[PDB]
């Protein structure tokens, strides 16, 4: 059988993330919980360019905000006592594919920025250092939270919003 | 304040785009370069930007106007 | 001498137990405090194809909610102030022989969903990162609670309900 | 809402684990049928996936009815 | 001088004390406040093979309920917000000698099993994870409550009653 | 409910202890061995267990009877 | 100028703190309120051979009974909700220097009991654990209550009583 | 316009207030209700060289005087059930400024000492402990009650009295 | 249908309410029991600009005095024996919206100011200690006594009427 | 005692409103002008801000006078 | 009791204070001197120690007499 | 178009760093956060004789204090668990350009040294040995606190003021 | 109940202090000796080393009698 | 403590920094000279060198006086 969508302003929704295919500029959805959202994430990516590739979802509430920059990017040895080797990331395991951050008002000023860095020039560093990774990924962030206003109270950096900002998707409960 | 820009720069977005994701996509219409005009552009240069990429993606015909302008401003 | 099961319902119980025998598909027992739930796992167990092989039980409420999702899988080093190695797991400990979860109800959502995943994968990984062991073990959830209901108060995961809910054994009072 | 469903996918599942636990069981008999379609199914395709595992485990003949249904559905 | 014992049933108690002499099993004392409980634990371990060797006796109201099961014990590094070191035990410091545990009643479910598990294994680990070390200790309960009733109340295991109830005496007001 | 096991453990026990703590304790004299049979023994064959090893220590000479024991049981 | 005394007994009195100079054994000070007592603590220390050294003096009344054994002593970590350093301790402010504590009556029975180890092994821990300090203090004890009585009512430990009545003064209303 | 003083013994008592100017010694202010008491402390600061620093005026009364010595000064952590963090002060808040305490006789004779100790030194802990901050507060205490009479009453401390009495002003009604 | 309005001096004071409409002033209804305040209060509300906003009626007489400034604004975590977390308020409830203080004469002296504070500034301060929240409340004060009178009573603070007195409308019976 | 104040504050005041609640309201009347004057203002400065912040809202035209005055003072 | 230090210790502090709040005040007058001498001083040195850091604020020429002290004394 | 400078003092600070153009000698920023500080330097090395050489801007505070000491300058191979090279530094890429250290205040006494060293000498080692490196790079200090103050209370070097205070600049907020 | 210990021990400690505080003091007069046998010492042994530590401080001469004890027993 | 030493020194580096920078300042003003001569100079010698290379690059003309200065003495 098949999936749900019947309601205009989904009947809607849907198209526009069938239009949005052929691109690649992030993508911000907003809804309350459980309306959908990372349901569209997936069918964004199912629909992009990029389907058969990997879908590297990670909620960034569900790792404590100390070890979020540690593991959505990745470590350079030996910056933090105990590295069995400099860490990977979800950036690079979603490398050439999509990563959808869940919940992004809940990212740190210091990876706020640090994403931004990397939603622009594309390339990272682990830790202290430089850049030495190339990474293709498509953002895709979703948050349940009203974005501008938390612009108003600087636990969001604003240029980070226009930058997701690009295309923007709003699931009514 | 330099409303003498929205309706060159859009354009030049427009063109940037349209060309980018080979969308038939020719220009705005009046209705719609009305709409560019009369937004505050907070975002300014850089909103405009998103809000074309944006419109010249939902663009179905060859142009674009209050349809899927509105949708965002 | 032996041990005791003789009213009907039981004399039945004990059988469904028999058949269970030449499986592994997790089992759900629930009947109030006392009724001989942790005393059928056992018993299952005794039964299963893998009676010689260990029997993981681990009270669900004998740890603090937050240390489970610590000692029920693993820990990968340095994530948590103060590692002396990336720590073991029950679930490795209990890896080709059965895990009885007792108390299941307790289990906190991050775990209800850590489990799930190891139910049908089978692999799982100490924090964050990767999967890089595997286990091979019988899920025996027991719990005094109704499951059903927890459902309806969003405190338990239904599809992980389900997934344990293959076999469903209740101990009458 | 697909009981034209319930009678073939069961039939598939008893036929998977009959043969999975390597039990003689060949199908179900009317009255059972009847219970399957009856039932609600709120876990849908899954719940009938493990209502029949453990129906071929439960399992004592060639057949499945009413009796080792009823224990569940 | 010495010390003092003259009434029959004493003149008797202590006796049996002498006898218990070449033994280990765990001793259970019980008699109304001040009857000299802690006087004979004392002079059993006086007595015993090990009079030598330690004797830690440690006051089971002497310590918050919440902290016993972690200095009995011991307890296994970073489980409980600040750690200097796995704390050792009363268990350990009372390794190869007697440890009177005083007015048992008051052991927490939890502990009550805990020392059942030592009483029999022998072997303890401090907290989540398993035994590594190695404790031969004596063990000297003595109570002022009616361990019996206790037990109908559920307040107290049986089982590590009897276990405890290898050798009972009683001091009468 | 099996007073047939009680005087045959009793004197397993007996056996284990007279030989674990040295002792010169060969066995329960008659009016011991009924005792033993009329106890209760809620704890059962544990408490049995102990009362013995407890009985085997309190022995002075060869045998244990109604004395040692009443002691307890 | 000077200071006061010029009554028989007090012209007395002085002398017995100035014959007590050369000595460190607890002093037992008793009379009514405001009869000098806090004055003679202070000029017995300024007499001892360790005028110079410190004098600290803590009202045992100035403190709720439930801290007074995390003041007087000190605190060793995590053991009490909140523990911003293991605690010091007057006892070790007062390390080298008289430690005058000022209406003994008002002692727990558990702290009664903590100073006299201290009276006579002059070690003490921080909680529970060991000891692994060392202080050189002279106990000044000074109470207005009858401490004899006390005994009789169980309020006061008698052993404590006869530990710091090595020396004993009385100041007459 | 202006504020209002014309009868000779206020005439005076302003300038009064003009002299103090270049001071910082506490001040005793004392008159019936309404007398302008507290209007003069306000104006004392307005004179005096701190005019332009905060003015922390406290009833003394408007606080049940078992939490006076909780907020004028401040609170060292978990010494009272729930602290969310060690309590702030009046007194460090007023720190740089003026601390108007009215009603003085209000005062519970700990606070009178514990502000009498901060009058002096300058220095206070928030609860048991030591001081280790720094605060530079100018007393002005305002009283409609007779502090006289009180101190025979034993209900106020003296030699508190004498120095808040470095200057005092007394309203006429 | 409809509501009843249609007596001339009535006929007048819908109107008032009507103009009041685009207002947040403060508005102080008085007449005697049953003429209608109240219903007047909830008009004003479901006219002025905030009628879909709440309306947080609570009558002053409905709490007894020394609970009412606890539940009016909210209450600082243990301050008073037993605290389950700091209490939420009416004022804050009331947040964006109407908060109709019925009975006004009914208010302590201490909340007449502490209201007072909060008419001008708008911040408040749960107990002792500093304003941490913002509210946004339309003050609505209905009372059957007459203010005037109660202020050469002194039971009433004048400042407080003048600054509820913005807008007055008297219901006649 | 400032009789020469209330005319020129409550002018201060119609003004701040006025521009307050976006009313057309451009001053009072001379039969208003008097009776703010004659009144004795116990709030003073405080009670004359109320009486026509109240009177500004309450106003109908572009004056006011002894009409929604009356109403208070 | 000490009526032979009141006037030198006064005459300390006259120093301390005039020096602290750089005033021009030189000492007290007889009559002056006087008063300090017959007051009983109950709060003794700390009492006079205050009594004249307030007159030396008080002190208006280059003397104090029965005038600032009799405020207090 | 262009930047922003309109207000006297800053139509000022605009020359001043024109003037400054031709120079070298380090450059110390003040002014509260926001206030345009980074966006002075940026616009002072815009200006300088190296513009178009790089900008090597690092927030001082955007590095754990034990990780500077190893990044700003660089690393001599195994002096620390785990070295891939001796490690480059941010002196090193800022060699021929402009340095802009963000937040000086935050310094480690040992860095704020050590720099001193480098802006006098120009010579650095990579941890323990000697200099073996040639940087030319032009200091600009900006820190938001008062470094004054910090020079009383110790935690700010003042020949490290002074040396950086040739040309100093305050941004007004 | 061993008054031939008092004298002996009294004298042990007696030696002990004498040394511990360099004290000229020899031993108890017989009048001293007499009390120190009288009283009944409830702290027993430890009471006696404590009033002759103190007595031995409190000590002016060479010997010790009523006068000093007294003070205590 | 060395006054003397200001006004040379001064000199000197504004010699110094007038070559390094290429300026054509040769020297301070009456009214500048003065300003140099009260500064407390804590940094002494090496604040002067600071205060004196940036007047130098500040500087405008061939002169300095309290304008260039007071930016910073
Ligand atoms: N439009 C839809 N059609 C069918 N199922 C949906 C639809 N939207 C949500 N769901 C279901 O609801 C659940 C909630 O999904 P999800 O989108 O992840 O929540 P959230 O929006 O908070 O991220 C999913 O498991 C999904 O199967
Ligand atoms: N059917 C039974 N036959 C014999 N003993 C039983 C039976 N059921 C329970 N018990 C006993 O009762 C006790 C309670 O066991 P348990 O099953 O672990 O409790 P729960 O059901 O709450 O987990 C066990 O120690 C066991 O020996
Ligand atoms: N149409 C079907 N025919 C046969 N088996 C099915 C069918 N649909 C689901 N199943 C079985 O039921 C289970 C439900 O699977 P799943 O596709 O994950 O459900 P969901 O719709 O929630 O994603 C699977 O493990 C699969 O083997
Ligand atoms: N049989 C005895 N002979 C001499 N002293 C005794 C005897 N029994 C008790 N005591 C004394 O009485 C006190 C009470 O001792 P204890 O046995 O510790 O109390 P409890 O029995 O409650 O633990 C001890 O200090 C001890 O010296
Ligand atoms: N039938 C028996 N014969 C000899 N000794 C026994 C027998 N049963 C139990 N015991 C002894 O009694 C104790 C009781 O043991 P256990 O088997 O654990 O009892 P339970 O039935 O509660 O499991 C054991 O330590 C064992 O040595
Ligand atoms: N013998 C004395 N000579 C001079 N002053 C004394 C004398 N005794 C007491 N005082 C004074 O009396 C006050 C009461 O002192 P204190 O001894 O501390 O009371 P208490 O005896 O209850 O502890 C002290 O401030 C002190 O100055
Ligand atoms: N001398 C004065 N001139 C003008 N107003 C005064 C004067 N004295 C008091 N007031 C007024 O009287 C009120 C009572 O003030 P207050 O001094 O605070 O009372 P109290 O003296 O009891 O502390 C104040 O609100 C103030 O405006
Ligand atoms: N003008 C009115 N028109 C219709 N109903 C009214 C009117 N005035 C009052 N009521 C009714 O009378 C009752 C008394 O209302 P209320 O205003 O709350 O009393 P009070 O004035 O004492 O606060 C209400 O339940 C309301 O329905
Ligand atoms: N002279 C004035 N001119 C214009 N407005 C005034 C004047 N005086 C007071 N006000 C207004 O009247 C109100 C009375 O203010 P306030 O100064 O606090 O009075 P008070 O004399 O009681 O301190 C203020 O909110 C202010 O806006
Ligand atoms: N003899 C003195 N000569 C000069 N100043 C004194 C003299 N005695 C006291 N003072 C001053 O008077 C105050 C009283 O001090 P203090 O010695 O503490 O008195 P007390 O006798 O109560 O201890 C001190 O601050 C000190 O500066
Ligand atoms: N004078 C200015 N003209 C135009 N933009 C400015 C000016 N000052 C600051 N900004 C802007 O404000 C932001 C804050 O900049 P920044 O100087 O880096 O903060 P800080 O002074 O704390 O280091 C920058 O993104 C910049 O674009
Ligand atoms: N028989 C004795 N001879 C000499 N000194 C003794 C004797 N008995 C006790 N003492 C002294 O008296 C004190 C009492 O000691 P202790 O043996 O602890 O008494 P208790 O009988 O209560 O255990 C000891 O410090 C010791 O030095």
């Amino acid at each position: 059988e098949e999936y749900v969508f019947e309601s205009p302003k989904m009947k809607e929704i849907l198209e526009k993330i069938k239009k949005i295919s052929c691109a690649e500029c992030p993508v911000l959805i907003t809804g309350e919980s459980g309306v959908g959202k990372e349901v569209v994430a997936r069918l964004i990516h199912k629909l992009s360019d990029r389907s058969k590739e990997p879908f590297v979802a990670l909620n960034v509430a569900s790792i404590p905000r100390d070890i979020f920059e540690a593991e959505l990017f990745g470590y350079e040895k030996g910056a933090f006592t105990g590295a069995v080797s400099s860490k990977e990331g979800f950036f690079e395991l979603a490398d050439g594919g999509t990563l959808f951050l869940d919940e992004i008002g809940e990212l740190s000023l210091e990876a706020q920025a640090k994403l931004l860095r990397v939603i622009e020039s594309g390339k990272f560093y682990r830790l202290g250092g430089r850049k030495e990774i190339e990474v293709n990924v498509r953002i895709l962030a979703a948050t349940n939270r009203n974005i501008k206003e938390l612009v108003k109270e600087g636990k969001f950096r604003e240029d980070l919003y226009y930058r997701l900002g690009v295309i923007e998707i709003e699931i009514p409960p | 304040e330099r409303k003498e820009d929205i309706i060159p720069l859009a354009n030049h977005f427009l063109k940037k785009f349209s060309r980018k994701y080979a969308k038939e996509v020719e220009g705005f219409t009046k209705s719609a370069q009305e709409l560019l005009l009369s937004y505050p552009w907070y975002g300014n240069v850089r909103e405009l930007k998103n809000v074309i990429e944006r419109a010249v993606l939902f663009s179905e015909g060859k142009f674009i106007d209050r349809g899927e302008l509105s949708c965002l401003v």
